[PDB]
Formats: structure tokens, C-alpha cells, sequence
């Protein structure tokens, strides 16, 4: 799924704690609201623990 | 208007517009002008009824 032409909102993404893994490779998640990107993609699949 | 499509990026809807689908042979009552431009890849629309 391609996400574009919208104001990014990761505030609800890191303020929650239901997730188990929040590792961000390449870029650091501490500054995400100050970074503007051209294309945002999102994959989704299920895998065992 | 086309046969098929494969992949693309942009899609816009804006506010709904209502026109009349009935065609006649009488004299015209409105004039519409449109200007399409492309500077640095930016598409420009200029119109006024
Ligand atoms: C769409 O697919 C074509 C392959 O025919 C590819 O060349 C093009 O880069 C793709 N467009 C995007 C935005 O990924």
C-alpha cells in the first residue's frame, strides 16, 4: 500500500504500547515529525513469533 | 476512456460538481476559459466562469 499526499502522524504510533517491536533501521525515530519524505510505503503480513 | 491501468501515484477528488447532461441546439449562455501550465513540473490550473 502506498501512502502519499498527507500530513504524517506518527504520534499515535509510538505513544501506544500494544506493539512488541519498534525498531527503526537507517533513520532514528526520535526525529520523525521534522522529516519530510516523498513516498511512504507500508507492507503487511502475519508471521509466528 | 481507456483500456486498462497498471500502477500510478496521484488521485484527487475535491468538491462535487453538478452539470446538466441534456444537450440542446440553442444559443450558448456561458463561457468557460482554462489555462494549463507546467513550470518545474508543477501543473497549474486557471479558470473562471
Ligand atoms: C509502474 O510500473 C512500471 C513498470 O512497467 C515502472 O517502470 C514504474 O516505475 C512504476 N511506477 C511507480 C510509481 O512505481
Amino acid at each position: 500500500k502506498r501512502i502519499s499526499n498527507c500530513v504524517a502522524d506518527y504520534s499515535v504510533l509510538y505513544n501506544s504500547a500494544s506493539f512488541s517491536t519498534f525498531k527503526c533501521y537507517g533513520v532514528s525515530p526520535t526525529k520523525l515529525n521534522d522529516l519530510c519524505f516523498t513516498n511512504v510505503y507500508a507492507d503487511s503480513f502475519v508471521i509466528r513469533g | 476512456v481507456y483500456s486498462s491501468a497498471n500502477n500510478c501515484t496521484f488521485e484527487y477528488v475535491s468538491q462535487p460538481f453538478l452539470m446538466d447532461l441534456e444537450g440542446k441546439q440553442g444559443n450558448f449562455k456561458n463561457l468557460r476559459e482554462f489555462v494549463f501550465k507546467n513550470i518545474d513540473g508543477y501543473f497549474k490550473i486557471y479558470s473562471k466562469h
